[PDB]
């Protein structure tokens, strides 16, 4: 989720006109993930948060990336410095339930928000 | 019910030996009491307690009575008389 | 002594003497109530102590109650009561 | 017959620990220093942890009479200071060693008393939303 | 303004699945009314367990079944994010952007996703 | 944190009513005194010294204007 | 007049503390932030200062008002070091009132305190010391 | 801008005495005073321990205005002191040091002497003992009689 | 919100403070009355947590586990619901501090784990070590 914004906000000034307001709107969406996960862990929003950002993005004199892409959001409970590699744990996801649980998600909330109106009868 | 009437004035007696039995000794416990002018005061010594106390109860003013004479008498003990006082009121 | 002394007596004034001398009890349980220690533990000790040795220690710590002050609480008392007590109704007068 | 009874159900099981607050004051003093050297919010919750081992001698000296309030004074003085054995007496509120005095506890049930203990306290406040059904 | 009010009433609900995902996770106790205890850490069947009063709120429990029957797994991460959505947008509401061109917004951006995975 | 909510309410329902009074275009704007007349003119300075505010925030972006 | 007593007063006593902490708390060292005083006229003032802020607090309480005449005392002679202590009298307040259900007794508290204040002034005049670190090291730079 | 610099100078070195300040007073004495309880006792041990621990407070609200974790650094900062008053008494140390403070505005935790910070030692001492005097007369008080 | 772990809380102060003076051989004794009006006295932690029939789904939890350390050791089942309680209640004011139950959690577990090999380095098992089947017991 965290890997998506930056691919997702390139887009968002590419495509013009008034749909630039839900593309970025739609990768800032995914900041839940990691927010929960470290929230929930006891672990402070102002020093991992931002760490996952900047995990992600780097400055590198190149157009081929390195360093590491994999550092993904630590549970931590004992003690840490910053996040470490997911591949150390070999902790990964197959692209036919991410993939699957994307387009139910979209049309989830799209059916909310096209409903203005409920009616609604006692039984 | 005539003794009624006294029963009722003995519990009011007690519960003002009990507020100052917590003042005895020079460890005890300190009693704040606020005046209708407003003056704040505060002390252990229980006859300056009683003094300012202002009780309308007509038997409790009896302690204030027995707390002058011990001090122009004795001098001391004018807290401890208290609780004897209260004591025999609960046997 | 006026526990054991409450058995010469007879009658309804012999009960009196009973528990006159638990109300004497309740100025050194008061005293070592404030002090923090605990109330019924250091009353016990009084009354062991007390029956070998006779008025011994205070002495060595400089504290000294005159007898006046003592005679004076208990005949004071025995009068605040009784006037309390004597008392069986009030009205306004005016 | 009492002999043989005592050392009857030591011989199905031959681990044992000492009894009578002995073993407990052990662990709570020692996971004091153990936290001390362990960095971050952990150093404070350990310590609560210790206290809370505290109200298995405080309920046998309140139910036996004893004061526990000086008892606890009185025994962690002599567990800081040369033997750290030192248990309490059921019988006589009094400072003494329970391995003197030959009182032995089995250890399956502190084992499996605070596995049980902290498991079920941690499950309790492992949610913070507790929604249930009524009927 | 019961859109607003929409998205509050799954708000009641979207912090109960922020308590599931990850290792924090935990069970709900549910004492059904034929006194039969079901315990189970999955969202998805409780689901099931629970009475749904509002109609809007049941939208997300059947694409939350969709997850479980053909894939099985990730069930937790179809009902946090489309409740993110929801919060995202609602931003959007008070800034005076229509819906419509909201839920265009997304079938742009979920192309543009698909192709990147 | 309800002191910090009411401290930004403070002073955006202030900001909120005179968003109209922004450049030659701003529509102009009629307060409600106890007496018969009333305020006619669109001009911020003129309104904002007319306004009875009650949180102390808002009295603080009073005095702003009046410096500014 | 009404009379009180028992454990109702012992709880108001922490009530009116933890307002007063509360004001202090923001305001404690040099990275406080300000606060503002206002009255039934509609005034206020803006000031740094938690000392200048007890001197016009406005309490009804007769342990509230105890702390006004401690906040005045360090002021006239010190002047600084007013919202510490404030603090740490309102925490002795709250854990001693917890000890009640441990049938603790607040003389033996009390003693407990001035026992232990006596013992701390020797510990903290072990560990004092003069100007050092001149040679090899810089001290009062860091200060400018 | 001199003179103002001078003046937290000039007031710092009227003293001769002096302590560090930014915690260093509460935390070394919370420490101190968990093994000192144990040589009174007499339901005594009780009422020294909370006391001690109420001087957690102090360093507690202070990274509260700081942005910093307030649990974090009054935890850490009391295993740093933990290992300092082991080998103090033996008079002899290798990396054992003192005086460990809190700097909030690096957000990293070095000595307070080197860091500037300084007070005087007769400020900490009465504002200490005037601050168990009020202390005292509120918890004396059983009755609140009100006309 | 907040206020259900609060409650869950509460829930086993009051089961623990009538548990509290039924620790120990001479400790007090719990009274219950079934609806069939049978009265019956017995200081077993197990048969007392048996008949409360408590509502609270949490606080079943400290019975479940009564049942399991009278069954498979039979002692213990008074003392492992004080600890749970008592342990509970030190965590009461942790949650006000914003302090999650996750490095709450990993605290107690870090305790845990010295404790086991704290146990069995006091405890002590000889054999054949100054000792035999016999003089040991």
């Amino acid at each position: 989720e965290i890997e998506l914004i930056s691919r997702i906000t390139k887009y968002g000034e590419r495509t013009p006109g008034l749909l630039q307001l839900a593309i970025k709107q739609f990768a800032v969406a995914f900041e839940v993930v990691p927010r929960t996960l470290a929230e929930t862990a006891g672990l402070d929003v102002n020093e991992v948060l931002p760490n996952l950002y900047a995990a992600h993005n780097v400055t590198e004199p190149g157009a081929v990336k390195t360093d590491h892409l994999y550092k993904g959001v630590d549970i931590d409970g004992e003690s840490d410095e910053g996040v470490k590699d997911i591949r150390e744990e070999n902790i990964y996801d197959m692209l036919a339930t991410k993939k699957f649980a994307i387009n139910v998600a979209t049309e989830a909330a799209t059916t909310v928000l096209s409903i203005d109106q409920i009616i609604m009868a006692k039984k | 019910k005539p003794q009624e009437v006294r029963k009722a004035n003995i519990i009011a007696a007690r519960s003002v030996a009990d507020a100052i039995r917590t003042s005895l000794g020079p460890k005890g416990m300190d009693k704040m009491i606020k005046t209708s002018r407003g003056e704040i005061i505060i002390s252990n010594d229980g006859h300056t307690i009683l003094k300012q106390m202002a009780i309308l109860h007509p038997v409790a003013r009896m302690l204030v009575e027995v707390s002058a004479a011990q001090d122009s008498e004795a001098g001391d003990g004018t807290t401890s008389v208290v609780i004897l006082t209260g004591a025999l009121l609960g046997a | 002594r006026l526990s054991k002394e409450a058995r010469s007596m007879e009658g309804v004034q012999a009960f009196i003497w009973q528990e006159f001398a638990s109300a004497l009890e309740v100025i050194p349980t008061t005293l070592a109530e404030n002090a923090g220690l605990n109330s019924i533990k250091v009353v016990t000790e009084l009354r062991s102590k007390h029956e070998n040795g006779e008025l011994n220690n205070t002495y060595e710590e400089h504290i000294l109650q005159p007898v006046l002050v003592s005679t004076s609480a208990i005949t004071l008392a025995s009068e605040c009561v009784k006037s309390i007590l004597r008392i069986d109704d009030i009205a306004f007068s005016r | 017959h009492d002999a043989i009874m005592i050392v009857k159900r030591a011989l199905q099981n031959k681990l044992i620990v000492a009894g009578g607050g002995a073993t407990e004051m052990e662990v709570s003093k020692c996971l004091r220093d153990y936290s001390k050297t362990i960095a971050g919010k952990q150093q404070m919750i350990i310590n609560a942890f210790a206290k809370a081992l505290e109200v298995i001698p405080r309920q046998l000296c309140e139910n036996a009479g004893f004061d526990a309030i000086e008892i606890l004074n009185k025994l962690r003085l002599a567990h800081s200071k040369g033997e750290k054995w030192y248990g309490v007496v059921f019988e006589t509120e009094n400072i003494g060693d329970n391995f003197a005095k030959f009182v032995w506890e089995p250890a399956l049930v502190k084992i499996n008393a605070l596995n049980s203990a902290t498991e079920a306290t941690n499950l309790i406040l492992s949610v913070d939303e507790t929604i249930t059904n009524k009927g | 303004g019961q859109i607003i009010k929409s998205i509050a009433a799954i708000r009641e609900l979207h912090q109960m699945c922020l308590t599931s995902m990850g290792p924090c996770g935990r069970n709900k106790i549910i004492v059904n009314h034929l006194g039969k205890i079901i315990i189970t850490n999955d969202a998805a069947t409780m689901l099931r367990e629970l009475d749904i009063v509002h109609p809007a709120v049941k939208v997300l429990v059947m694409a939350t079944e969709q997850q479980k029957i053909d894939m099985g797994d990730g069930t937790n991460l179809v009902m946090i994010l489309a409740g993110e959505l929801l919060n995202v947008s609602e931003k959007l509401i008070s800034m005076g952007l229509s819906a419509v061109e909201i839920i265009q917004g997304y079938n742009m951006a979920r192309k543009f996703t698909l192709k990147e995975l | 944190r309800q002191a910090q909510i009411s401290n930004i309410t403070a002073a955006k329902a202030v900001a909120d009513v005179i968003r109209t009074c922004l450049g030659p275009k701003a529509m102009l704007k009629m307060l409600l005194d106890p007496m018969g007349g009333l305020v006619l003119t669109n001009d911020g300075h003129a309104i904002l010294r007319e306004i009875d505010v009650a949180h102390p925030a808002a009295k603080s972006m009073l005095e702003l204007s009046r410096t500014q | 007049g009404e009379k009180i007593s028992g454990d109702d007063i012992r709880n108001q006593n922490v009530l009116a503390t933890m307002a007063v902490a509360n004001v202090v708390k923001s305001s404690l060292g040099p990275v406080g932030l300000d606060k503002m005083l206002v009255d039934d006229i509609g005034d206020f003032t803006v000031t740094n200062d938690g000392a200048t802020i007890l001197s016009l607090l406005d309490v009804q309480h007769p342990a509230g008002k105890i702390l006004v005449e401690l906040a005045q005392q360090q002021d006239r002679e010190i002047g600084d070091g007013t919202t510490s202590v404030v603090i740490i009298a309102s925490e002795l307040l709250k854990r001693a009132n917890e000890l009640v259900k441990n049938k603790i007794h607040p003389t033996t508290i009390i003693t407990g305190f001035r026992v232990a204040l006596r013992e701390a002034i020797r510990f903290i005049n072990e560990v004092l010391s003069t100007s050092v670190d001149t040679l090899g090291k810089e001290t009062l730079i860091n200060i400018a | 801008s001199l003179h103002d610099s001078l003046s937290v100078v000039k007031r710092t070195l009227e003293s001769g005495n002096v302590v560090p300040g930014g915690g260093c007073v509460e935390a070394a004495l919370n420490i101190y005073l968990d093994n000192f309880a144990t040589t009174v006792g007499s339901r005594e041990q009780l009422a020294i321990a909370e006391f001690a621990a109420a001087l957690l407070i102090i360093p507690k609200t202070l990274a509260v205005n700081a942005a910093k974790d307030s649990s974090e650094l009054v935890a850490k900062l009391r295993s740093y002191h933990a290992a300092s008053q082991m080998a103090k008494p033996e008079d002899v140390k290798r990396r054992s040091y003192r005086n460990y403070g809190l700097d909030l505005i690096r957000g990293k935790i070095v000595d307070e002497i080197h860091a500037g910070v300084l007070e005087p030692t007769i400020s900490k001492v009465k504002s200490l003992k005037s601050a168990l005097e009020a202390c005292v007369a509120i918890l004396r008080i059983d009755t609140m009689i009100t006309v | 919100g907040k206020g259900q772990i609060i409650s869950n809380i509460n829930a086993c102060v009051a089961v623990q403070e009538a548990l509290k003076p039924t620790l120990g051989p001479l400790g007090s004794d719990i009274l219950i009355v079934t609806s069939n009006q049978k009265t019956t006295i017995s200081n077993d932690g197990a048969t007392i947590l048996k008949l409360l029939d408590v509502v609270h789904p949490a606080a079943k939890t400290l019975v479940d586990i009564s049942r399991a350390q009278d069954a498979e050791v039979g002692d213990g089942t008074t003392s492992v619901t004080i600890l749970a309680g008592e342990l509970m209640k030190e965590a009461k004011p942790f949650l006000e501090e914003g302090i999650s139950s996750h490095l709450i959690m990993k605290g107690y577990r870090k305790a845990v784990s010295l404790a086991v090999e704290k146990i069995n380095e006091l405890a002590v098992d000889i054999t054949s070590e100054k000792s035999s089947g016999r003089e040991l017991l």
